[PDB]
């Protein structure tokens, strides 16, 4: 207890100190980025010590050190919860951020506000550990809206650009629409129960909880960019690539799922919501993946890869497998961070070019980046015994062999196939074929920082899933008996996806003209949801205002 | 007429065009404003002697909750005022 | 915080399994535990003793205020402000105390939920049972009075309840 | 209270008798000291208010509004001395006198123990307020908007007088403490309905309620910075404070006589928040923000629940510091570009780095980022109006979504983009301007560490 | 961004380098002041294709209006220097 | 390949604009005329923009008009205009009436249930 | 440093600090007129100590 | 305007780029590019201006349904990824007039040269004012062009901002 409670809070206080030394003191400017990187370096190791204790004996804590406010029969404390989800997630988030803080030292070396950038990266991390460790809903909101702001400030890092400012406001608008659901849950629990604490919520277990769960689900629809509120996640790639890796693909976007994983005790009983979360996830994984095929910018493709996966997490929530979705979040962070970091090497070497059409022939010019770009891409699709396999495979097994919506079961598998098609398109266009980038060649990735950062997460994309899956305590009755085809449905569609993809790539070589198909145009333009909705709604609200 | 205060004085704090007054005006604002009313004002509020009896109420309820639990009386009774004293109509 | 009165804030006896390591590999947590005790527990514990020794050198006391019961609003003459003021301030004190009673019975219900882990739905029936009674008593005492709640309005609500409760009893017979 | 009234009076002899060059230093340094001693008003007890005399008392609802009032005077002197540097000394001293006169009436207004004494001091405030806004007001544009007073006096201040006088003849006293123990139910009646409107319309206009709000944007465009700081920070709160006190003697009529007004405020939040988006002038955008925020306070007061009253008190204090901070930031630009158009100057974060930080904090608290007291107030109002009727979460939710849009749209337009090429007079921020913002946002953020002091007498 | 420095001499070489590889034109006739319409005698259409090639050599679009006004290699070189601020 | 069907939020491209194809002397003069006004304004602005001694704001008269026209009070409009002013009357007191019955009925239903005990408020302690 | 001309400058600074003392003193003087129920309230009524004039002042 | 000569040429560049996006690979683009060139040279000799216009009418209409939904855009060009990216770092030169003298000591030589440049602008302005006045056709200039200097040691009119504009990549 002594060690568990003390070191659970050194991590949170260890991250803040770099923030504190910015406001006061003057011991070391100029070397701030490395000072920050070490804080996360140490905060990770200190965060492992409690994790080992949790594995050994399943020890779990609640720490409510400070009494802040007592609104009559409602007492608000600074309560941290160091349980199954907090203990596993924090080292994963710190480990991923560790490399990114090192990949940013290289990707953002010239930019003169490098110190300011590292201050915002750290201030996000602080508002994310607050979100995950929070024990009461009000403290959850500080993290919920804390990340929402830090997205605005980082997405619009280059504030001269007019698209950056538009993309930042778009991030706020969709999240705050989702945060209507969060307050609705907050109001319901106080009105019908009597606390924002999670402990009392689970103890009472309301039987009729349709309204609060719709509100909670609505928060996940906006925060994690599900269908209906998804356009912001693609358009949020306007920020520096380290931002897109750390925030809008590795961690922050999971908080929408993380909110539903927190409330499994209630959602397990409520079938009516399970259908909605399943249906909500089913459409988003297909739609975004369907859009991913025809995209041409490497950041945009990997952006839709995040959304398609996130929908798979939402389906896992629906099929009543909350602990798998948590595993998918942790395994997903490693290889999706590596993808973005690798795409950062290509973009930085080709002089700020994101279009894959102008990339190619890098398979030999950038060995290290190419190796990781393969390792990461294989994890996503479902290569056996890679980090992605331990999570995605089970999710497909549990979806196939469970009482579920037929269409939702089918869409998941179709989207899993599509996950194979655009896993190759990054490889085929960016790694294979003759070069297509401008003449002057400056492709150079021989830097220790970019390499060490990529090397570390490369190991995670291999062995992290195996270690995590073995150590974590059993929590459900896994299904290991099923028809052979359902058992290997995941692998077959992944294999069938590759075959169709490679054939499509080869057809691109053949000297035959291009023919426009409505299915093709719908894919490339994102279904016209961004175009119609970002034009009709802004026009109506702004125009109605004068009347 | 938009006269830049910096032109005549490159160290102006903006309070006055008179350098002697200008420096003093800053010191009272920064001293009284930050040194006294915010630093000491924060310390005063921090140690306010038990604001609106919030602390005392918790001690009182603990003493009441202990007493009523042992002696068998209910923790809280529905009727706030003893029903004997009341006299309902009719 | 002399020490949380065990009756008010109870905790069941602690049953911890003894270390039973079957495997031959070293256990890091045991090593770190000793390093933590030397590096953190003791140098801190020495500091608290140095502070504690000086605290006991200068010892001064503070007391918990006692309020005599005074006639309730039920004994106050209409519009007799000096009687109502005594009755009204007393009622406000009790309204405030009864709020901290609900919190205590809430704190128990939340401690039991965490302590009993995955079996909490069974091993916290008493804590849930006590919490429902205090809530019902509180609801009948103080719910719906409004922002301008007062002893006169608390009395009027009670007198309304008793009439409907009284009337109901007759209908059964 | 005399410990505060007297030293505030002695500011007038201080201003007049000071060295000609040391009026600002004396008045600011001694108006700051008065505020320091105003932290003694937090000697609050759980059961009973802090009653000093037969005339003045101080409970938890007036203590913050008093501390906010006396905190603002030294700020209003720092804000105004720059644009009063041209004009002669005797005119300079009168301006400071009007501000000292306003504080003296406001400290007596929030603490008045009798409602007529409140009413008289409630209207006496307008005398200094109108002189400041019309004599030193930057605008000689000629409005003919006195009809808004003719509407106000005929429909507001006069009925409040006849009703307050009527009530004393009936109840026998207007001492607030007495009304607590002598109040009687207000039976339904066409005569009582008129008593209810008489006692509330005067305060609804000052809030202002939707439909009666059009005076506020015009007043903010005319007023100098000092006029807007006091107007947004405090004078709007006199209506809120007035309604919190006077709803004691209006029950149970408030149950059904508040439906028409809540529908104005709830729907008013969306209408004004949307109008903010299309505004072209900063001071009008900030002025319409106030109407959107005060619309919550009107709803909170009228649903009269223990949570709403805590919500309204936090919003009133939190809104006061935030909005006056925004008015000052808008004035800092106007003191440069010399225009109130928002689009004129853009990308200002390139030329004024630190000032862009103040804009960011001011915007964050306006859009209500947790755990600021701007959200502690708003959340409580949202929680209680949910119980009043679950549907209101729809209107409350939409207002949060729009509020973030003009909050940041104001940030994006003025502080982001490409700087206007031809504007070459963006001199570096003065220490006066940075100290002025820090004295709005350091206290505002520190209140989150100890939020109980601002949560009112229902805490 | 490592170091992609550009200097007038280097730019001049690259522009000519691209020009020489255009089959319609001859290597030896080409010179810095070789008006495309006259000294090398090329259609106006071919003038477009030269521009599109130059964009790819340096990877930055030349606006339609300003492309027309370019009609000799020495014009192109100085245009690049202007946009990319090549001074020495 | 159907032509582009223009809409308010979907402008018709210049390339497919029917008018642009045929520009006559009348059209040529107009565009030259427009350029004439545009050219003159550019000259007036550039003199002040490039003036070494200017430290200030080149007040754009067009901007001032835009702000003045937008920020209008009562100088236009006639009170009893049925086609427009009445349409304003509906959009103003219309939504307030709708939300009245939306909130009146709901609070009526809740009160009636509470007056019958049907509504469950087992832990409803904070209001 | 000469007392006069040092006093011709800063004599104005005593106005507000003195005003507080005058206000505080008068606020004490007003309690005495409300000592009707001093040590007679049901809640705090008690016997006096041997050397204490009154419960409060 | 731009006359039928230019208007057609622009279509060539725009149509080519979209093709280049569609075909992706260089080889297919080159071959499909030559075919495109053929269609252009086919009617290059049409001497009927009335007919020439009609070719454009259908030509553009054909393009409208050939355009790639996402055409490649140069990163630093309007609509591209890096467009306006560095405008935050571009600080206008006049901001240096407000630097504290202690700061300006850190860069003495540069600021010394700046004084030289400022003196050049001030003296040249009066001469520059005249040159536009005399050349200006009464009734307002009809075109936005400017006249180069007509004397030795005279700078072209209105040269300060074009000369001293912020660099492309200041930081
Ligand atoms: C609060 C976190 C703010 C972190 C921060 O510094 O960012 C400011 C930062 C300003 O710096 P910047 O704009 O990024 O760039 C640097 C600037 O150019 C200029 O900054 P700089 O780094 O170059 O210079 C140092 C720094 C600071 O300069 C200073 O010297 C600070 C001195 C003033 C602080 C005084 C505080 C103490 C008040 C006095 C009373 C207490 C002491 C008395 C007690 C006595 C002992 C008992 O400057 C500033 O930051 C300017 C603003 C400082 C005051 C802000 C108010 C605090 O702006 C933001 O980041 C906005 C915050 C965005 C939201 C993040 C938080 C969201 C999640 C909420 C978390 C909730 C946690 C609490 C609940 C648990
Ligand atoms: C991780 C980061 C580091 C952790 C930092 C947390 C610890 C910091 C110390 C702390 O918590 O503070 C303790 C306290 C709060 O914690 P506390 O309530 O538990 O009290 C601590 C002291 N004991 C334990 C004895 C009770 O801080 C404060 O109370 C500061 C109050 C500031 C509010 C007053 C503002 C100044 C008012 C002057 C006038 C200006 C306002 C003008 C009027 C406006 C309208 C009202
Ligand atoms: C957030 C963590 C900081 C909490 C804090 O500010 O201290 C408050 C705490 C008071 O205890 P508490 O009962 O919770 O009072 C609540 C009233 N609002 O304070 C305490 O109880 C203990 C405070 C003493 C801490 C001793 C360690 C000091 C370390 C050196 C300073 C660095
Ligand atoms: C309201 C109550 C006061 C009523 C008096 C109304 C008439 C006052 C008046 O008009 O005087 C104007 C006078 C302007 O004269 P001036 O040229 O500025 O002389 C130097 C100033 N020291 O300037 C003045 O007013 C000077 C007097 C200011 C009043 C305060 C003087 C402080 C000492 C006496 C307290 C008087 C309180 C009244
Ligand atoms: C013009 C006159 C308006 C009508 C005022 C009136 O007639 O009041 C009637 C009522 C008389 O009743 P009273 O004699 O006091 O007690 C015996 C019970 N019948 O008077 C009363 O009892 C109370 C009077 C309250 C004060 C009346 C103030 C006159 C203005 C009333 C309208 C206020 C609303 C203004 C419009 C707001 C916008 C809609
Ligand atoms: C404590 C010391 C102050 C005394 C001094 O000026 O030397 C300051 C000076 C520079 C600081 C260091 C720099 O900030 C960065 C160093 C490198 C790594 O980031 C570890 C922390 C690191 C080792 C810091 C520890 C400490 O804060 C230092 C060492």
């Amino acid at each position: 207890m002594n060690m568990f409670s003390s070191l659970s809070l050194v991590t949170l206080l260890l991250l803040t100190m770099p923030i504190m030394m910015m406001s006061f003191n003057t011991y070391k400017p100029s070397n701030y980025p490395l000072y920050v990187k070490t804080a996360i370096s140490y905060a990770f190791i200190t965060s492992m010590i409690p994790t080992m204790m949790f594995i050994h004996s399943g020890q779990e804590l609640i720490i409510s050190n400070w009494h802040w406010l007592t609104i009559q029969t409602l007492k608000l404390s600074l309560s941290f919860k160091m349980d199954y989800f907090s203990m596993m997630f924090i080292p994963v988030a710190l480990f991923v951020t560790w490399s990114i803080m090192e990949f940013s030292m290289w990707y953002m070396y010239s930019d003169p506000n490098i110190n300011k950038f590292f201050k915002y990266l750290l201030l996000f991390l602080i508002t994310m550990l607050i979100l995950v460790t929070a024990n009461n809903l009000f403290q959850l909101f500080i993290g919920w809206e804390g990340v929402g702001i830090m997205s605005f400030l980082l997405i619009g890092w280059w504030y001269g650009r007019a698209d950056a400012n538009t993309a930042a406001l778009q991030a706020i608008l969709y999240n705050r629409i989702g945060d209507i659901g969060f307050i609705l849950a907050m109001a319901w629990f106080l009105t019908n129960l009597n606390t924002w604490d999670l402990q009392q919520i689970f103890m009472l277990n309301p039987s009729d909880s349709n309204m609060p769960l719709i509100g909670l689900a609505l928060a996940a629809t906006g925060k994690s960019a599900q269908f209906g509120l998804h356009p912001w996640l693609p358009s949020a790639m306007e920020g520096p690539t380290p931002v897109s890796a750390l925030l809008h693909s590795s961690t922050m976007v999971v908080a929408g799922i993380f909110l539903l994983i927190r409330f499994y005790p209630l959602t397990e009983n409520n079938k009516y919501i399970q259908s909605i979360t399943l249906c909500l996830g089913a459409i988003t994984t297909l739609f975004t993946a369907m859009c991913a095929l025809t995209q041409n910018d490497i950041k945009k493709i990997i952006a839709f890869s995040t959304s398609s996966q996130l929908g798979l997490m939402m389906v896992t929530i629906g099929i009543n497998q909350p602990y798998l979705a948590f595993l998918h979040i942790c395994t997903h962070a490693f290889f999706k961070a590596m993808l973005f970091m690798c795409s950062g090497s290509i973009i930085h070497s080709l002089n700020d070019e994101q279009d894959i059409r102008k990339m190619g022939g890098l398979f030999k010019a950038m060995p290290f980046t190419t190796t990781a770009l393969i390792v990461g891409s294989l994890a996503l699709t479902g290569m056996p015994f890679l980090t992605g396999f331990y999570s995605k495979d089970l999710i497909i097994e549990a979806a196939n062999t469970s009482y579920t919506n037929a269409w939702a079961l089918l869409m998941t598998l179709i989207a899993t196939s599509f996950t194979a098609i655009y896993s190759t398109r990054i490889i085929f266009f960016a790694l294979l074929g003759q070069p297509r980038f401008p003449t002057l060649v400056n492709i150079n990735e021989n830097n220790p920082l970019l390499i060490n950062s990529i090397k570390r997460l490369l190991i995670g994309s291999l062995f992290a899933g195996y270690i995590i899956s073995n150590n974590i305590p059993p929590t459900t009755i896994p299904q290991m008996t099923m028809p052979y085809y359902l058992k290997t449905t995941a692998l077959i569609v992944t294999i069938l996806g590759f075959i169709l993809a490679l054939e499509i790539s080869n057809m691109t070589k053949n000297l035959k003209y291009h023919y426009p198909s409505n299915a093709f145009k719908f894919s490339t333009l994102l279904g016209y949801f961004p175009t119609i909705m970002h034009r009709l709604a802004p026009y109506m609200n702004l125009s109605m205002s004068q009347k | 007429e938009d006269e830049n205060l910096y032109e005549k004085n490159p160290d102006s704090h903006g309070y006055d065009k008179d350098p002697a007054v200008d420096i003093w005006n800053m010191r009272v604002v920064f001293f009284f404003g930050f040194s006294i009313v915010l630093v000491l004002g924060s310390t005063f509020v921090a140690y306010l002697p038990d604001y609106r009896m919030q602390e005392w109420a918790r001690r009182e309820a603990e003493r009441l909750v202990k007493y009523r639990e042992a002696h068998g009386l209910p923790i809280m009774e529905s009727n706030c005022f003893d029903p004997s004293k009341i006299q309902l109509p009719e | 915080p002399d020490s949380w009165d065990k009756d008010v804030y109870p905790e069941p006896p602690r049953r911890t399994p003894a270390p039973s390591p079957q495997t031959s590999l070293p256990n890091p947590i045991t090593y770190l535990t000793k390093a933590f005790d030397l590096l953190v527990d003791r140098p801190v514990t020495l500091v608290r003793e140095f502070i504690e020794r000086q605290h006991a050198k200068n010892k001064y006391y503070y007391y918990h205020r006692e309020f005599r019961r005074v006639p309730d609003i039920t004994e106050c003459q209409e519009k007799d402000v000096l009687c109502m003021f005594e009755a009204e301030m007393q009622w406000r004190r009790d309204y405030k105390v009864d709020q901290e009673i609900v919190n205590i019975i809430q704190e128990r219900l939340k401690a039991c939920q965490q302590r009993e882990g995955e079996s909490h739905r069974q091993n916290c029936a008493k804590e849930l049972e006590q919490f429902t009674q205090v809530v019902k008593a509180y609801q009948d005492r103080y719910h719906d009075l409004g922002a301008h709640y007062s002893a006169r309005k608390c009395l009027a609500k009670q007198k309304q309840r008793m009439l409907a409760e009284r009337k109901a009893a007759k209908e059964a017979a | 209270m005399l410990k505060y009234i007297i030293p505030t009076i002695m500011l007038m002899p201080l201003t007049w008798l000071s060295k000609n060059n040391m009026i600002w230093v004396n008045s600011t340094a001694h108006s700051l000291l008065i505020s320091f001693t105003s932290l003694l008003l937090m000697n609050q007890f759980g059961d009973n208010s802090l009653n000093f005399s037969l005339l003045f008392f101080s409970d938890s609802l007036s203590t913050p509004l008093l501390i906010l009032t006396m905190w603002l005077l030294p700020l209003m002197l720092m804000a105004s001395q720059h644009h009063l540097s041209k004009e002669n000394l005797t005119r300079k001293k009168l301006f400071i006198t009007m501000l000292i006169s306003l504080q003296l009436f406001l400290i007596m207004t929030f603490t008045a123990m009798e409602l007529i004494l409140f009413y008289i001091l409630f209207e006496a405030t307008l005398v200094p307020t109108l002189i400041i806004i019309t004599r030193w007001g930057n605008q000689t544009e000629r409005l003919n908007a006195g009809l808004y007073f003719l509407f106000y006096t005929l429909a507001g201040s006069l009925p409040l007088l006849v009703a307050l006088i009527y009530i004393q003849n009936t109840v026998g006293s207007l001492n607030f403490l007495m009304l607590q123990y002598w109040v009687q139910p207000v039976h339904n009646s066409w005569s009582n309905v008129f008593m209810w409107l008489a006692c509330m319309m005067a305060f609804m206009v000052k809030m202002p309620l939707y439909g009666l709000h059009l005076w506020l944007p015009k007043a903010h465009v005319e007023a100098p910075i000092a006029g807007s700081m006091v107007l947004a920070a405090v004078l709007l709160k006199l209506g809120g404070y007035g309604m919190l006190r006077i709803t004691l003697i209006l029950n149970p009529m408030t149950d059904f006589m508040a439906y028409p007004f809540i529908m104005l405020s709830l729907w008013g939040m969306i209408m004004t928040s949307s109008i903010c988006l299309r505004q072209t002038d900063l001071k009008s955008l900030i002025a319409y923000s106030s109407v959107s925020h005060m619309a919550l306070v009107i709803v909170a007061i009228l649903i009269q629940t223990p949570w709403s009253y805590m919500g309204a008190t936090a919003l009133m204090i939190a809104h006061g510091l935030t909005s006056s901070m925004l008015f000052c930031l808008a004035n800092s630009n106007y003191e440069r570009i010399h225009s109130r158009t928002m689009i004129l100057a853009r990308g200002l974060q390139t030329l004024l780095p630190l000032m862009a930080t103040w804009w960011l904090l001011a915007s964050l608290t306006n859009l209500a980022l947790p755990p600021t007291i701007n959200l502690i107030g708003e959340l409580f109002v949202v929680m209680s109006t949910f119980s009043w009727s679950n549907i209101t979460i729809i209107l409350m939710g939409v207002n949060m979504v729009i509020t973030a849009l003009y909050s940041l749209y104001m940030l994006i337009m003025t502080q982001r983009g490409k700087y206007t090429y031809h504007i070459n007079n963006i001199s570096p921020s003065f220490t006066r301007e940075n100290a002025l913002m820090s004295l709005h946002i350091l206290p505002l953020l520190l209140l989150t560490l100890n939020p109980k002091i601002i949560l009112g007498p229902l805490y | 961004s490592d170091a992609p420095p550009l200097t007038l001499e280097g730019i001049k070489d690259r522009v000519l380098y691209v020009l020489k590889l255009y089959d319609k034109i001859d290597p030896e006739k080409l010179s810095v002041n070789s008006h495309f319409m006259k000294d090398l005698g090329l259609d106006s259409l071919d003038q477009v294709e030269i521009i599109m090639a130059m964009e790819d050599e340096f990877g930055f679009e030349i606006p339609d209006i300003d492309a027309e006004k370019l009609m000799c290699p020495q014009e192109i070189v100085d245009y690049i220097a202007d946009k990319k601020d090549v001074y020495e | 390949f159907p032509k582009y069907e223009a809409s308010r939020l979907s402008s018709l491209p210049t390339t497919l604009d029917p008018a642009e194809y045929d520009i006559s002397s009348e059209t040529r003069k107009a565009q030259a005329e427009r350029l004439a006004i545009r050219s003159r304004l550019k000259r007036e602005y550039q003199l002040q923009y490039y003036d070494p001694s200017r430290r200030g704001v080149i007040e754009d008269p067009a901007l001032v008009r835009w702000t003045y026209a937008r920020s209008a009070n009562i100088y236009p409009n006639f009170r009893p205009n049925t086609k427009t002013s009445l349409l304003g009357a509906l959009f103003g007191i219309g939504p307030l009436v709708f939300w009245y019955y939306v909130f009146k009925t709901d609070r009526d239903r809740k009160e009636k249930l509470i007056q019958e005990g049907k509504l469950d408020r087992t832990f409803n302690i904070s209001y | 440093m000469n007392l006069l001309q040092v006093v011709r400058d800063h004599w104005v600074h005593v106005l507000v600090p003195m005003g507080f003392v005058f206000g505080y003193y008068l606020d004490r003087k007003n309690d005495e007129k409300l000592t009707a129920f001093r040590n007679k309230s049901l809640l705090y009524k008690r016997e006096l100590k041997p050397n204490e004039e009154v419960t409060w002042k | 305007y731009l006359t039928h000569q230019q208007k057609v040429l622009r279509l060539y560049k725009r149509a080519l780029r979209h093709l280049e996006s569609w075909c992706i690979h260089r080889d297919k683009y080159r071959y499909f590019a030559c075919l495109l060139r053929a269609r252009f040279d086919e009617h290059k000799n049409e001497k009927d201006m009335v007919k020439a216009t009609q070719l454009l009418r259908e030509a553009e209409e054909e393009f409208w349904h050939g355009q790639h939904p996402q055409p490649y855009i140069f990163p630093e060009s309007p609509g591209g990824t890096s467009y306006e990216r560095y405008e935050c770092y571009k600080v206008p030169e006049w901001c240096l007039d407000d630097w504290h003298p202690s700061e300006k000591a850190m860069y003495p030589d540069y600021f010394a040269k700046r004084e030289q440049w400022k003196k050049l602008r001030r003296e040249s302005w009066e001469r520059e004012v005249k040159q536009l006045q005399e050349e200006t056709p009464v009734g307002g200039p009809r075109t936005e062009a400017l006249p180069p200097a007509r004397k030795q040691g005279d700078l072209p009119p209105l040269w300060w901002h074009i000369v001293t504009r912020p660099r492309e990549r200041p930081m």
